[PDB]
């Protein structure tokens, strides 16, 4: 039960880390809307940083959480930089696949799929 | 092949070698497009007699690796070959 | 004869190969003396540092010298000793002669599974 | 024929101007050659 | 306990008194290569593929039958252990066609399996092979007797478990054939696990004929439900459609085998 | 120290990549695989298993062809143990079932039962 | 004008070789190998049979073994056209590009003629080739290399005492011997710096230690000597085709151990074991006994290595492959800086880069 | 066993028995197995806190001059509770040998970054991170090498399919490359091609 | 030996036709269905039975090498012939 | 057993210092250059006539697929599935029923042409030389589903070049 940190020696820590990379994206999401030339708003890429960061809003283990920050902080990298095009940002935007079937009573019209 | 003496001899004069001699065009010296059928050879295991399969298998006589040291004197330090004897000079053409 | 050049690039000649292998062997030694004498690092690094040493000593030759050392060109023997220096310096820090740190799990190293 | 010529010269084909009911006149095709040709042509046999 | 101690390549065990050298293999975690033994037959000792030796013992010995006595090391990757596969696996393929192909055992083939497991790479057979005229025994199971190896799990299962005694062998020498002697359909609720505990193409699944191959198969473990013995069977599927049904050996329902319906 | 102290539930699903679809929907069986009754070797019969749920297979319009949308449908994992098994579908997320190893009883063979002389197990050929 | 950094993104041609070879037998892995260096087939075919062979403790026969190294060095000849051409090209010498690539199309058309394939044979296979040479090859493989040396002679003419070639090339991309060392580099890339070092010398492969070639050793590290390394392993190929077409040896090309090789389909279509291996070798595939190995070539770029493991099984649990574009494309950081845009592209002709075996 | 059996060699196994008696003693407190497989291959099996001093040892010690960083890779296997297999295949030009380092870790537990010992480790681990997921403290520059720049999952781990998540298409309404998830017109067919009879006796595993 | 179906369709030597009320049809429109009209279950019923004078037969399909592997074929019914399994050829004892 | 490539050390006398100024100030590897590109102006060149010249192939050669017969017209596809077990594409599909007369063959017998990778195992582990890799390779298409052949397709290859890919196999099946 005794394992090796990463970056982060308890929880606190690593919320101070999921605190920056929130923070680090707030800022950089206006130069991205910016310099991708993007079709979307300021807000709705907020509103979606918002969305990929309570995704894991669940996680109690310090280890996975850094590992989160350092994917996320890879991302952030690719972001500022001009490495990724538009639609690497824009993959986070599902916006030419169909909204799939919520309910019961429609996943059993179209398929098979639970 | 069908050039003029004349184009051959400016040509072999600006290039500065002889190139009929070498030609990166090929033509009747090379091996014909039908040839005759071949008997190609079999190997040493078609044999009648001493051939069984076990005393030369060779798949089955790899063993796993042989453990040298586990966690389950003045002897002489070690290195993993002897080291590497000097490379000679070509005697044949060493641009020297 | 003062060999020209090496032939390894970045690797410059050595003027003085001699004294310098001198001064390198000495120094793994005393930096060899801070380990203790039950590691086997230790007892192996001052046998092979004692014969190159004396080998050194033995020869006032280059050439002969680079033969009998076997490690190619004197200065990348030089280059050699002082790679072991700084190794014997990170050997005193890390200390590896101790015991395991952590038994491996029970099945870690088995193949195939 | 012409073995003077080099390797890769030495054979060639005059393609037809009606194929199968296509004029080829100016549109010749490579796949115009039937298969019994296909060989010598390609110079996988030196037999016609 | 009365178990007595007995050595598989130097490695002891403690086996049972009337344990075959076979099951004293089995414990130790080796598979002898066999066809004609099978565990839920009786043993037929034939097929001569078990043959392994016994230290200080100047004959090799039929696993399959041989009880075990207290203090034999059975050296089963000995060199004339070895010669003896070889050597029967040589006679095993000196009369069988050469139909892997056009057959529906390939890839499920007990002897193409423990031929290149067990057996040499090459023929000195240059002779004549024999042809065995095929049977009619109903319209369930393709008989192609020419592959039969002539293990006599045949006539064991249908005198045993399926109960029939209509299966045996008529003749002598090579020209002795595992057939009905007449043209006699066997048809039990159980005629279809000969296709089972046929080790070689001789009878084959006749719906399942030509249709679907076994590597390609998708192996599903499912449940009979056309009756309530509630038989473990698996459903093979290639490229989502069913191909066949296996049973699956489950010891306490049906213990490998499933009926006709089933099947 | 340079160590810590985590008691919590060891879980990657944040960091496998895989989609939420495809972690809470499907069911991961762990089992070793039956013996194909084809044949008599058990060297398959050896090692766990892990595959998922057979979602949908349908045809191709143009071909005829296998069509499939699901990703984990050749995933079959090979364990040691049942206990690494469930370790691994424990880790990520994945719901299992575990079928324990079907070993088939010993068998106690005998040649001279098949000639008996009051008992119903003789042989009446060979 | 200089550059600071210099950044290479990579993975453009990343297709996931090396995960689909865990799902393919031995030999369906085989044909991956052709299109990792996609100038040096045989060599990779070569390295991945040598893995295998080294695996499943069997050995080639020796006119098969004679075979892969006259088409390793027909491969080395080839690479060694496309590197040199190509980075004359990409600088801008347009012309010998044009004089060799017949001498290319005609080695292209000794592949055709062996395998049937131009480029990716699936020749060399883990057990001896697939199939003996046709009869007359070697004759024009003869009359080949007689007369490459003169086309060596004039792109060497065209190109080594230019003063222009020289001066995109010997002051540029100069790489110590412990540098390269440490950075992992290999091949031209080493021996450009001085460092004697060759995987055919050294560590010998099939029937190396019996063939007579030279080394060719850098002083400068740069471009150039680089350059002329290249120019000189041509030569020396050369001078290893003449070798091994006057020491061919008769016999077979498979292992006869047809457990693992397969058997004629002359004797295929007549024995009942020969069928049945036929049949389980082109199913099943051959099983490799559990194990791990590194089996390193001298590749025409340099040490393409292969980790193969096995499992048992008749497929490679996994396969790493070890490139030697991989590290000398690392390198370009550190051999780029101090230098100009226009000497990037010239490192990376140096740096015989095929994008193919660095992103696998 | 002579023509179609690879010659043993004895030599170089005796030779790396020795040497890895030698690792094996010099550094205890790290190396954990030393085995040499049967066609002389010596493997060093050791700890993952021990990157840094057994491969500083095997660069810098004059019996060993390991300089050379040939390979560096991880294996996934997903029935060991360290699921990572690092493997480092070294050179030595002096020896004209070869040794290989062999460490594990799981997901969560950073492996040392060997940058500072062999510069050529920079993109190859920086590889085992995009391809496996292994993190790599105190590493220069780490961050994806060969997947695309959105690719979520790392791809050589087992439990990954073969094919992906998602897929690549055009589409003409947003005039943009998009990802959807994937499906293929013909699944790819699985094989069963394993044998139930057992290849190999030597590595028979023993019973439970 | 092809027919058609009354939409006007070749049928395959498999016996495959799409339907009428079938819309995969309109891949065709336009354009041509590639059938085989040389059905080899035809041109193996046109092959003449092989009168031979032994009890078991061999086949290889002719040229040795260049057919399919040698099978035998055992004669002794004399309701039915001793049909190859690869090649089709299909042979009789001649007594 | 190694050379010294530019290891040489350039004269210093008059003279070869004055031979390396003329070779500076006059440009003498300049016009060697041009020379040797003006040797190869009078040259003929290796350009042959497509399509009215053809490159030269081999026997061996591996271009269109296509399903043979014997010579009886039975084809020779006995479904035995080999070929899309070695198929390292998976190009090959096949689905197989006994006929009408009971012959083990094929229903389905697809290639997909632009998985296929021109390797030729299919015709290597057939075991009755059915599928074969012939010598077509001019068989571009403008639509991508016509390179996804079917039973039908290959048997029409296997019809129109038998003439050729027979003589091939006489050619070639000595060395197989
Ligand atoms: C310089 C001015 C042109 C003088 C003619 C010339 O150089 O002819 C090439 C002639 C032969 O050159 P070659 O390429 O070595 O001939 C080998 C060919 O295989 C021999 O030629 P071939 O075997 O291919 O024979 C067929 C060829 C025969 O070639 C000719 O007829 C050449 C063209 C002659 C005009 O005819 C053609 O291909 C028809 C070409 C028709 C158009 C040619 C251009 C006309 C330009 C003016 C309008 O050159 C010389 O004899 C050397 C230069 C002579 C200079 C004369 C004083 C000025
Ligand atoms: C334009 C598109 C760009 C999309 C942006 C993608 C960024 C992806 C970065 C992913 C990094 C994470 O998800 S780290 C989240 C993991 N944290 C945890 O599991 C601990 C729980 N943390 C939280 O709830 C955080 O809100 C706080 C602020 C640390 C604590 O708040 P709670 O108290 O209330
Ligand atoms: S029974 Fe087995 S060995 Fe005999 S033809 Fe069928 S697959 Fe081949
Ligand atoms: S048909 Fe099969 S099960 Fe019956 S005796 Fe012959 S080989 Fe054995
Ligand atoms: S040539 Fe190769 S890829 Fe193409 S169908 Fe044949 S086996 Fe498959
Ligand atoms: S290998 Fe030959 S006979 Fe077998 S299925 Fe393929 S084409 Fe048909
Ligand atoms: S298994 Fe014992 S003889 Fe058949
Ligand atoms: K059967
Ligand atoms: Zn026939």
């Amino acid at each position: 039960t005794s394992v090796k940190p990463i970056f982060s020696r308890d929880m606190n820590e690593a919320k101070r880390r999921v605190r920056e990379l929130y923070r680090a994206w707030y800022r950089e999401v206006p130069n991205t809307v910016h310099l991708f030339q993007l079709d979307i708003s300021v807000k709705q890429g907020r509103d979606k940083v918002r969305e990929m960061f309570k995704k894991n809003a669940h996680v109690t283990d310090p280890r996975v959480v850094d590992l989160l920050v350092i994917k996320g902080k890879m991302e952030l990298e690719e972001t500022i930089n001009v490495w990724k095009q538009r639609t690497h940002v824009m993959r986070f935007f599902h916006e030419t696949e169909a909204p799939r079937p919520k309910d019961f009573l429609s996943k059993f019209y179209v398929g098979h799929d639970p | 092949a069908s050039a003029t003496r004349l184009i051959q001899g400016l040509r072999n004069w600006a290039s500065g070698r002889d190139l009929q001699a070498k030609l990166q065009l090929r033509y009747q010296e090379i091996s014909k497009r039908t040839q005759p059928p071949p008997k190609l050879p079999v190997g040493p295991s078609h044999r009648l007699s001493n051939n069984y399969y076990c005393a030369r298998d060779g798949r089955r006589e790899a063993m796993p690796p042989s453990i040298v040291m586990s966690s389950q004197s003045e002897k002489k330090a070690v290195s993993p070959a002897p080291p590497i004897k000097r490379w000679e000079l070509s005697q044949d053409e060493p641009y020297l | 004869l003062l060999k020209k050049t090496t032939g390894l690039v970045g690797l410059a000649v050595c003027e003085t190969p001699h004294e310098r292998l001198k001064i390198l062997y000495t120094k793994i030694l005393d930096v060899l003396g801070h380990i203790p004498k039950n590691a086997a690092y230790r007892k192996y690094t001052e046998q092979i540092t004692n014969e190159k040493l004396s080998i050194v000593k033995a020869e006032p030759d280059v050439k002969k010298l680079e033969e009998q050392l076997q490690g190619g060109q004197i200065e990348e023997v030089i280059l050699q000793a002082e790679n072991e220096l700084s190794l014997a310096r990170k050997m005193i820090q890390w200390k590896p002669w101790e015991p395991l740190v952590e038994e491996p799990p029970a099945s870690q190293w088995k193949w195939p599974i | 024929e012409d073995n003077k010529q080099f390797f890769g010269r030495h054979r060639w084909v005059i393609y037809t101007t009606e194929m199968n009911g296509k004029n080829t006149f100016w549109d010749v095709d490579g796949s115009m050659v039937p298969p019994e040709w296909h060989r010598w042509l390609h110079c996988m046999t030196d037999d016609p | 306990s009365n178990l007595i101690e007995v050595f598989v390549d130097g490695q002891s065990v403690m086996v049972e008194p009337g344990t075959t050298v076979l099951q004293a293999c089995e414990k130790v975690g080796m598979q002898i290569p066999r066809f004609c033994y099978h565990e839920r037959l009786s043993v037929a000792g034939n097929c001569r593929m078990c043959l392994v030796e016994i230290e200080k013992a100047p004959k090799v010995v039929a696993a399959c039958a041989m009880p075990v006595m207290k203090g034999w090391n059975i050296l089963t990757n000995s060199e004339k252990t070895k010669k003896a596969r070889e050597g029967v696996m040589e006679f095993l393929l000196a009369n069988h066609p050469l139909d892997c192909p056009i057959c529906d055992q390939g890839g499920e083939c007990d002897l193409q399996d423990q031929s290149m497991m067990f057996g040499s790479d090459r023929s000195r057979f240059l002779e004549g092979k024999r042809a065995v005229e095929d049977k009619n025994i109903g319209p369930l199971v393709k008989t192609i007797m020419t592959r039969c190896i002539q293990c006599t799990r045949c006539i064991r299962f249908a005198s045993e478990i399926a109960g029939v005694d209509d299966l045996g062998t008529t003749g002598r020498g090579n020209d002795m054939q595992v057939g009905t002697y007449i043209e006699k359909m066997f048809m039990s609720e159980l005629s279809g696990n000969i296709i089972d505990i046929c080790p070689v193409g001789a009878l084959t699944s006749k719906p399942y004929a030509f249709t679907a191959r076994p590597w390609e198969t998708r192996k599903t473990e499912s449940i009979d439900v056309m009756d309530a013995v509630g038989s473990n069977i698996v459903v093979s599927t290639r490229t989502g459609e069913v191909m066949r049904i296996l049973p699956r050996m489950h010891e306490d329902i049906n213990e490998e085998w499933i009926s006709d319906k089933t099947r | 120290t340079q160590l810590i102290t985590v008691d919590e539930k060891l879980d990657i699903t944040t960091l496998t990549g895989v989609p939420e679809e495809h972690i809470k929907t499907r069911k991961a069986r762990i089992f070793v695989p039956a013996r194909n009754n084809m044949q008599s070797g058990v060297n398959n019969t050896k090692k766990w298993k892990m595959e998922f749920d057979t979602r949908e297979r349908w045809e191709n319009p143009l071909m005829g062809w296998a069509s499939t949308a699901d990703p984990l449908s050749n995933l079959v994992l090979t364990f040691s143990t049942k206990e690494d098994a469930i370790a691994f579908a424990e880790k990520n997320g994945w719901s299992y079932d575990v079928e324990e190893r079907k070993v088939p009883k010993p068998k106690s063979k005998s040649y001279g039962a098949n000639f008996s002389w009051n008992k119903r197990t003789r042989v009446s050929t060979k | 004008e200089m550059v600071r950094k210099c950044d290479p993104h990579i993975g453009l041609l990343h297709r996931g070789t090396e995960k689909l070879i865990e799902y393919k037998t031995y030999l369906q892995a085989l044909p991956y190998f052709d299109r990792l260096d996609y100038v040096s087939m045989m060599c990779n075919e070569q390295a991945y049979s040598l893995a295998v062979e080294k695996l499943l403790n069997i050995q080639p026969p020796p006119r098969a073994q004679w075979i892969r190294v006259l088409f390793g060095e027909i491969t080395r000849l080839l690479n060694h056209i496309m590197a040199v051409t190509t980075h004359a090209l990409d600088i801008g010498a347009m012309t010998p590009f044009f004089w060799m690539f017949e001498e290319r199309e005609k080695m292209f058309e000794f592949y055709e003629r062996v395998s049937g394939a131009r480029m990716h044979a699936a020749y060399v296979r883990p057990g001896g080739v697939h199939q003996d040479l046709p009869l007359g090859l070697m004759d024009d493989i003869y009359e080949f290399s007689k007369n490459f040396s003169l086309r060596i002679d004039e792109l060497e003419e065209m190109l080594t005492n230019n003063r222009i070639w020289r001066n995109r090339t010997v002051d540029i991309g100069v790489v110590t011997a412990e540098d390269a060392l440490n950075y992992g580099f290999s091949g031209v890339m080493l021996r450009g710096s001085g460092i004697q070092w060759d995987l055919r010398k050294t560590q010998p492969y099939d029937v190396y230690d019996q063939v007579e070639f030279d080394v060719p050793i850098g002083s400068r590290g740069d471009c150039y000597d680089r350059y002329l390394c290249r120019v000189e392993e041509m030569r020396q190929s050369i001078r290893i085709i003449s070798q091994c077409l006057n020491k061919m040896p008769p016999g077979e090309i498979k292992v006869d151990d047809a457990k693992v090789s397969p058997p004629k389909r002359a004797e295929m279509k007549t024995s009942m074991e020969s069928l049945i291996h036929h049949f389980k070798l082109y199913t099943e595939g051959y099983q490799v006994p559990p194990g791990a190995t590194y089996t390193a070539i001298e590749a025409p770029k340099g040490e393409f290595g292969v980790y193969l493991v096995s499992d048992g099984s008749s497929r490679p649990y996994r396969c790493k492959i070890k490139a030697p574009g991989f590290a000398h494309l690392a390198g370009l950081d550190k051999m780029s800086k101090g230098h100009m845009l226009a000497d990037v592209v010239a490192i990376i002709g140096t740096q015989d880069i095929v994008f193919g075996e660095v992103d696998r | 066993t002579r023509p179609t059996v690879r010659p043993r060699n004895d030599v170089a196994h005796k030779q790396l028995s020795a040497f890895g008696e030698y690792v094996a003693e010099i550094l205890p407190k790290y190396v954990q197995q030393v085995q040499v497989s049967c066609f002389s291959e010596l493997e060093i099996c050791i700890h993952p806190d021990g990157v840094i001093p057994v491969l500083t040892f095997l660069r810098d010690h004059s019996n060993a001059q390991f300089k050379s960083l040939a390979d560096l890779t991880a294996v996934d296997i997903p029935t060991r509770q360290n699921r990572f297999e690092i493997v480092y295949n070294l050179l030595s030009l002096r020896f004209n040998s070869r040794i290989r380092v062999k460490t594990y870790t799981d997901e969560l537990t950073p492996v040392e970054s060997s940058v500072s010992v062999y510069k050529a480790a920079n993109w190859y681990e920086r590889e085992i991170w995009d391809m496996f997921g292994v993190f790599f403290a105190n590493h220069p520059d780490l961050r994806r090498i060969l997947t695309d720049y959105g690719f979520e999952g790392h791809p050589f781990r087992k439990d990954f399919p073969l094919s992906g998540y998602v897929e690549l298409r055009y589409d003409d309404e947003v005039k943009r490359v998009v990802a959807e998830p994937v499906e293929l017109a013909q699944e790819f067919r699985k094989f069963d091609l394993n044998s139930p009879w057992e290849a190999f006796p030597a590595y028979r595993q023993p019973p439970e | 030996g092809v027919r058609t179906s009354p939409t006007g369709e070749k049928v395959t030597h498999t016996g495959q036709v799409y339907d009428d009320e079938d819309y995969r049809r309109v891949r065709f429109v336009g354009r041509q269905k590639e059938v085989n009209e040389n059905f080899a279950i035809d041109l193996i019923a046109e092959q003449p039975v092989s009168q031979v004078g032994s009890r078991v037969i061999s086949c290889d399909g002719g040229g040795g090498a260049l057919g399919h592997p040698r099978v035998y074929i055992n004669l002794d019914k004399e309701t039915k012939t001793g049909t190859c399994g690869y090649c089709g050829l299909q042979f009789r004892q001649q007594h | 057993t190694y050379k010294y490539v530019n290891l040489r050390e350039p004269s210093m006398d008059m003279k070869s210092v004055t031979d390396r100024a003329a070779q500076t100030l006059l440009w003498t590897e300049l016009i060697r250059g041009l020379g040797m590109t003006l040797s190869y102006l009078f040259r003929e060149p290796a350009t042959i006539n497509y399509p009215f010249e053809k490159g030269p192939l081999s026997p061996r050669f591996r271009g269109e697929h296509a399903l043979r017969r014997y010579p009886s017209g039975e084809e020779r596809c006995i479904a035995c599935k080999l070929c899309e077990a070695v198929c390292p594409a998976q190009a090959i599909t096949i689905e197989a029923e006994p006929r009408a007369d009971g012959s083990r063959r094929t229903t389905r017998y697809d290639i997909d042409m632009t998985k296929c990778i021109y390797c030729g195992f299919c015709q290597e582990a057939c075991p009755v030389d059915a599928i074969v890799e012939g010598p077509n390779f001019e068989f571009s298409t403008e639509t991508h589903e016509e390179l996804l052949y079917n039973k039908e397709k290959l048997l029409n290859n296997g019809d129109k070049w038998e003439a050729e890919i027979a003589a091939n196999i006489q050619a070639d099946y000595l060395y197989r």
